[PDB]
RNA sequence: GCUAAUCCCCCAUGUGGACCCGCCCCUUGGGGUGUGUCCAAAGGGCUUUGCCCGCUUCCGGAUGGGCCCGCGUCCCAUCAGCUAGUUGGUGGGGUAAUGGCCCACCAAGGCGACGACGGGUAGCCGGUCUGAGAGGAUGGCCGGCCACAGGGGCACUGAGACACGGGCCCCACUCCUACGGGAGGCAGCAGUUAGGAAUCUUCCGCAAUGGGCGCAAGCCUGACGGAGCGACGCCGCUUGGAGGAAGAAGCCCUUCGGGGUGUAAACUCCUGAACCCGGGACGAAACCCCCGACGAGGGGACUGACGGUACCGGGGUAAUAGCGCCGGCCAACUCCGUGCCAGCAGCCGCGGUAAUACGGAGGGCGCGAGCGUUACCCGGAUUCACUGGGCGUAAAGGGCGUGUAGGCGGCCUGGGGCGUCCCAUGUGAAAGACCACGGCUCAACCGUGGGGGAGCGUGGGAUACGCUCAGGCUAGACGG
RNA sequence: CCGAGGGUAGGGCCCGUGACUGGGGCGAAGUCGUAACAAGGUAGCUGUACCGGAAGGUGCGGCUGGAU
């Protein structure tokens, strides 16, 4: 299945994620099929997350399916808020 | 899209299928040259209606023999044998080459 | 030194006799409907052919024959049967 | 790390002042003014016609030398001036006198660059508030450079202060005395800075 | 003869390293083109098509620099260099993306392109790209 | 050539041949020595140099040249070789590793110490 | 021998789907419809005439694949001829599906100097190193694709495998054994051994991210997040700062007057790497639970391997420097010792009793937790020359014709628009590279944003040049 | 039926090695003569042929890159 995910970037105890659908079969960091949003769990930059909702709203109705805590900063940017 | 090309029948000898020299043009990607190639694509003529020297368009298609991934698209230009000796004599050039 | 991997290989052993099962009665009678229809027999060979044909996509609702795969052998079987009564006429029952 | 041996014998080798010492720098017992000839056995023998390349290594070594700059970092420093666009000589010094340690010693809070290489390391210097130990940090215009109040009340900073109350430093620069603080303006031009080096020499001895 | 464009090229190179005031190409309608272009960017005084022995022809008039002083009084060449860049065993294209500046802008490249011949400056003002005939200085 | 001639056969490119063949591609090679002995030199210069015929791991058997004043190294001797030839010694294409395996460093050498394997003296 | 089920089977139902034949549209097997024939199923748990987890048939989506095609992809022609499932046809078998993929028959074809066949070498690319560019070299780490899982063959199960930690068989090898027989597959993580010039801990945790299963709690995860060792690479940092004699001693040189090491040391003040004590993270808030409605939304909670680590605060000791080189190229010179010896050497060359070239010393130059050496790649090498070379005597015109293929080709007109040129558009993944900003005190490293390119697909346009087709010409060529 | 492979037989290519043998490169401190460079003491070189301890000689034809 599709998947709404975090695929690590960054370096080393410094993580940077980008929020990411792919298929879930991939590695983590691997070929994604495409990027709708970066996440910074340190909050060291004025905008520490960003979410292309046009977007990640149709992925979530194709079916991708959004992991836990990638639904939880998919919210925090209201792709759910009805 | 599907690719399609041109050239010459150089042998019909075969039930159903005929070979199509195909030929083209590119600059030599290092001296700049316009230089001449060729290639043979073996044509599905289910009707055995095209001739040798014929000039045709073959057009990228469903595998049918080993070799056969081209049909005939439609005749272009009839009676070439000045074309398909070129080829031949070549062809029997290849004798005055061996040891 | 163990694993669920053995209970996987003694499943893969029963699901092998009730995949081989069917696939061979599925040819015994597709050849049957066949032959008969080559004497034909119209009536006989099409009675057989529609069991043929029951067996096969019995065969398709689960992991022993693919949908196309059935779909294919049915093809070839009906193509088989009417161009064999074709020969000498004619087909008393259905299909079709 | 960096150089810790004599450098009187530096000056010496490269025929011209170099302040390296702060104010015995302009004593009458200075080494130039003594012995103007190079160091060593042979310092006082008819010197032979430099080789280009002599020439060329010679004014490099001022450049650096003056810096007391490591020859790796010297040269990274010269490779970022030279894909920047722009005149190359001049980025060079800019990013050069861009030091922290460099703009602590230009500001006057120590002597020499060695010294204040060691007031930065010590972590007796903050830039815009932020304590910063680090004597590569490439200060950026508009920033601030103060000595750690933690530290203001220290003898050496303070005596170096009190010569510097009203003393000019570059225009580039501004100095709050009395409250131990400077403004880093812009980055500085070859104008600015009559360092007894042409630095156009240091181009061709790096494109050999 | 297998190039006609190297060979004019090749009759004025030889015509003006020994101060001649004109020679005789024979004509075709594509050298005047080229030869257009000489005389409006002032290589040459100009041509006219004449006619030797009942065969066209172009006669091509070329101009010079003053008189010199000194052991050479030889004047300065205008047409210093011309050489043929694209030629039959080796055709030469460029898109208007790469079509050179000869001589730092003091030179003239000539272009054979679908709007005509143009030079280096016109085929890059009207966009567009040929084979590269030549270039003069 | 013409540019035909070109499209026809190109430009040749030319290998670089190795003057170390016996390494096998390694910066060292492993060895054993067979003959230790010295041997004359080329005009113009006169002298007895030092060299072992060394029986590789490579494979091969070469000679080799003992660098620095005096050595230790006999028949049997495990020495260790690096490239590089002696402009006068034909033949001899390599050099022992001071400090390395059986091959002693150069007693009492003071300048230039890490060629010649010799540790710093207190 | 007994028994359960979301296990297997049978019957019904046929929304629908499958197949045959007909017809319509379409155009390779795409969609539609008519008769016949054929095919569905599984329940579980709660707060129980309602929910949630499941199950069945069908259409569609999305994602991931299979197959096919154009073009590109190394060395040897001292490999020049290769080919019987070979090339095509018909029919069948087989598959998810095209195909000699497999089989039977029929035909005599297929491929090659534009390099077949054979031999050697190699996983390929994004990229990487170098280079003024062109080019050359390379494909380790990360990303994508491919291939393999001791050597082979094989199928089974399955949506998917011909399956690294699944099965069968053969072989090589090893082990256990009670001697009757059995077992094994680190090119997973560590670790051992062998080989080698040479390459790591039998570490910690699922806290994060991600995967599988689960309604959920949660379980599993050597993926992974981290810690360990190696100067292996890059980046940052220290071994102090200031003052301090016409200038200690020691050592070196000396014309014996003196010169050098050298502000260097001593010494004085000042700072305070380390170490001590106190405090101490970010990475972590979702899943969950409460209200709402199990949604939207709002509340509440559990949880950190790294780690008592970074980092903050307070205290606080002057606290490792080494390596190469100094004839020329190439930056740095003297004394002794040696005497074609011992030795140096990248090339040219040094050494035979006054050696700036050997060995030490003093001094000097260059770098610095590095400095040298060896190996290899690109550069300098326009020294394989496309950019960008040559062949009278330096290496280089075939002994001379004739002529095949090929490469190349005069003047004018028109048609086509293949090359060629322009515009639009799709593709050109991410990382990297580049400009900018930002985050770790700086940097390295990392994050965010920006700019395109060739190349190829498609659409539209141009016609000078080359090409092609047609017509005409006589200056080339050929005949009288 | 096909079939891993094993067996039998006969071919092709490549590598390592071998009594002995052929010349080659280098060494240099030897023995023999002195063929070439001067008209190099017989102008030289050359294809070929025959011959001689050796450099080389001679025949036949060719070249001048031969002094006077
Ligand atoms: S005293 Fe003179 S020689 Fe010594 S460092 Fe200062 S300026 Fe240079
Ligand atoms: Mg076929
Ligand atoms: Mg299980
Ligand atoms: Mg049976
Ligand atoms: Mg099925
Ligand atoms: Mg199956
Ligand atoms: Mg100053
Ligand atoms: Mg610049
Ligand atoms: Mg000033
Ligand atoms: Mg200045
Ligand atoms: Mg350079
Ligand atoms: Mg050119
Ligand atoms: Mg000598
Ligand atoms: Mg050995
Ligand atoms: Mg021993
Ligand atoms: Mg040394
Ligand atoms: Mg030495
Ligand atoms: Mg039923
Ligand atoms: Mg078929
Ligand atoms: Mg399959
Ligand atoms: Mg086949
Ligand atoms: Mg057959
Ligand atoms: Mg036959
Ligand atoms: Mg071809
Ligand atoms: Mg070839
Ligand atoms: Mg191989
Ligand atoms: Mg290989
Ligand atoms: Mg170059
Ligand atoms: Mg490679
Ligand atoms: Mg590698
Ligand atoms: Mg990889
Ligand atoms: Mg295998
Ligand atoms: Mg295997
Ligand atoms: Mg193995
Ligand atoms: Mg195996
Ligand atoms: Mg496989
Ligand atoms: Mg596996
Ligand atoms: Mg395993
Ligand atoms: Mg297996
Ligand atoms: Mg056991
Ligand atoms: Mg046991
Ligand atoms: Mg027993
Ligand atoms: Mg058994
Ligand atoms: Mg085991
Ligand atoms: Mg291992
Ligand atoms: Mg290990
Ligand atoms: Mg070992
Ligand atoms: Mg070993
Ligand atoms: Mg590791
Ligand atoms: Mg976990
Ligand atoms: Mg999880
Ligand atoms: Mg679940
Ligand atoms: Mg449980
Ligand atoms: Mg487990
Ligand atoms: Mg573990
Ligand atoms: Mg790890
Ligand atoms: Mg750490
Ligand atoms: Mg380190
Ligand atoms: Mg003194
Ligand atoms: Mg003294
Ligand atoms: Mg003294
Ligand atoms: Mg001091
Ligand atoms: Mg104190
Ligand atoms: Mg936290
Ligand atoms: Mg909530
Ligand atoms: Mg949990
Ligand atoms: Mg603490
Ligand atoms: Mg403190
Ligand atoms: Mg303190
Ligand atoms: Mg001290
Ligand atoms: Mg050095
Ligand atoms: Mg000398
Ligand atoms: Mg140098
Ligand atoms: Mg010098
Ligand atoms: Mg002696
Ligand atoms: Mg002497
Ligand atoms: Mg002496
Ligand atoms: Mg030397
Ligand atoms: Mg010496
Ligand atoms: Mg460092
Ligand atoms: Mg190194
Ligand atoms: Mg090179
Ligand atoms: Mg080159
Ligand atoms: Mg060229
Ligand atoms: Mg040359
Ligand atoms: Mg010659
Ligand atoms: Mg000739
Ligand atoms: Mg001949
Ligand atoms: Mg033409
Ligand atoms: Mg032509
Ligand atoms: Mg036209
Ligand atoms: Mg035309
Ligand atoms: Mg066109
Ligand atoms: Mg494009
Ligand atoms: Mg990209
Ligand atoms: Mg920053
Ligand atoms: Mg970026
Ligand atoms: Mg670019
Ligand atoms: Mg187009
Ligand atoms: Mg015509
Ligand atoms: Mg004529
Ligand atoms: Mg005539
Ligand atoms: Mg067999
Ligand atoms: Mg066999
Ligand atoms: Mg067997
Ligand atoms: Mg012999
Ligand atoms: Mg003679
Ligand atoms: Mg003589
Ligand atoms: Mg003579
Ligand atoms: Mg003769
Ligand atoms: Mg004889
Ligand atoms: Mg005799
Ligand atoms: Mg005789
Ligand atoms: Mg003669
Ligand atoms: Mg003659
Ligand atoms: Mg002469």
């Amino acid at each position: 299945m599709v998947k709404i995910r975090l695929a690590r970037f960054g370096s080393k105890h410094n993580p940077h994620y980008r929020i990411v659908v792919t298929d879930a079969r991939r590695k983590r960091d691997g070929k994604y099929i495409e990027k709708i949003g970066y996440y910074d769990p340190r909050k060291t930059t004025p905008d520490w997350l960003k979410v292309d909702v046009e977007r990640a709203r149709y992925w979530l109705s194709v079916g991708a399916q959004p992991t836990d805590t990638a639904r939880r900063l998919l919210r925090q940017a209201g792709v759910f808020r009805q | 899209p599907k690719k399609v090309l041109t050239g010459v029948v150089v042998s019909d000898k075969m039930q159903k299928t005929v070979t199509v020299l195909v030929e083209r043009q590119f600059p030599h990607p290092l001296y700049g040259k316009v230089i001449k190639r060729s290639k043979k694509y073996l044509a599905h003529d289910p009707e055995e209606k095209y001739k040798l020297g014929d000039v045709v368009e073959i057009i990228e298609s469903r595998p049918i023999s080993k070799r056969k991934r081209f049909r005939v698209l439609r005749l272009v230009e009839s009676g070439r044998m000045d074309l398909v000796e070129k080829y031949l004599i070549r062809r029997q050039n290849y004798e005055s080459l061996s040891k | 030194r163990n694993l669920s991997a053995l209970k996987r290989h003694r499943q893969s052993l029963k699901r092998r006799l009730r995949n081989k099962a069917k696939k061979s009665a599925i040819k015994t009678l597709s050849k049957k409907a066949i032959q008969l229809a080559q004497e034909g027999k119209a009536e006989e060979a099409l009675k057989i052919m529609r069991k043929a044909e029951s067996l096969i996509d019995k065969a398709a609702k689960g992991s022993t024959l693919h949908k196309n795969a059935a779909a294919r052998r049915k093809s070839r079987l009906m193509r088989k049967v009417r161009q064999l009564l074709e020969a000498a006429g004619a087909p008393l029952i259905g299909g079709g | 790390g960096r150089y810790i041996g004599p450098v009187c014998r530096l000056c010496r080798r490269e025929g011209v002042k170099l302040y390296l010492k702060g104010e015995r720098c302009y004593s009458p017992k200075c080494a130039m003014e003594r012995r103007p000839y190079p160091p060593g056995q042979h310092g006082q023998k008819r010197a032979r016609r430099p080789s280009d390349y002599a020439v060329r290594l010679r004014e490099k070594q001022k450049l650096r030398r003056i810096y007391g700059i490591s020859e790796r970092q010297f040269r990274n420093l010269f490779e970022e001036a030279s894909k920047k666009k722009g005149v190359t000589g001049s980025v060079f010094l800019g990013l050069l006198e861009s030091r922290l340690d460099n703009v602590v010693y230009r500001l006057g809070f120590a002597v020499s660059r060695r010294q204040a290489r060691q007031l930065v390391r010590h972590g007796h210097i903050t830039v815009n508030g932020r304590r910063v130990d680090l004597p590569s940090y490439r200060v950026r215009p508009g920033d601030e450079i103060a000595v750690a109040e933690k530290s203001r009340n220290l003898e050496l900073i303070r005596q170096n202060l009190e010569a510097m109350k009203g003393r000019k430093v570059g225009p580039w620069l501004s100095l709050d005395v009395e409250g131990m603080k400077g403004k880093f303006l812009r980055l500085p031009d070859r104008e600015d800075l009559a360092l007894p080096v042409n630095e156009q020499l240091v181009i061709e001895f790096y494109s050999r | 003869l297998t190039d006609p464009i190297a060979d004019m090229l090749t009759r004025i190179r030889n015509a003006t390293r020994v101060y001649k005031e004109s020679t005789d190409v024979p004509a075709s309608r594509f050298k005047e083109e080229i030869l257009r272009i000489l005389a409006r960017e002032g290589f040459i005084k100009g041509y006219e098509r004449v006619d030797v022995d009942g065969k066209p022809y172009l006669r091509v008039y070329l101009k010079y620099g003053p008189r010199r002083q000194g052991p050479d009084p030889r004047p300065e060449q205008v047409i210093h260099h011309i050489r043929r860049i694209s030629k039959p065993g080796r055709r030469v294209y460029v898109g208007v993306k790469e079509i050179p500046r000869v001589r730092r802008g003091l030179g003239i490249a000539i272009l054979s392109t679908s709007k005509g011949v143009l030079t280096d400056r016109e085929a890059r003002k009207l966009g567009v790209g040929g084979e590269l005939i030549c270039e003069v200085w | 050539p013409t540019i035909n001639q070109l499209v026809r056969k190109g430009r040749e490119k030319v290998r670089k041949k190795s003057k170390v063949p016996a390494l096998k591609g390694a910066p060292f090679r492993r060895g054993v020595c067979t003959v230790v002995r010295t041997v004359t030199p080329k005009k113009p210069n006169s002298a007895l140099r030092k060299v072992a015929k060394v029986r590789l791991t490579s494979g091969y058997e070469v000679t080799a040249y003992i660098p620095g004043e005096g050595h230790n190294l006999q028949e049997h001797s495990v020495v260790l070789i690096r490239g590089g030839r002696v402009k006068d010694l034909p033949g001899v294409r390599y050099h022992i590793v001071r400090g390395v395996y059986d091959a002693a460093g150069v007693k009492d050498r003071k300048k230039s110490r890490s060629k010649y394997g010799t540790k710093k003296p207190k």
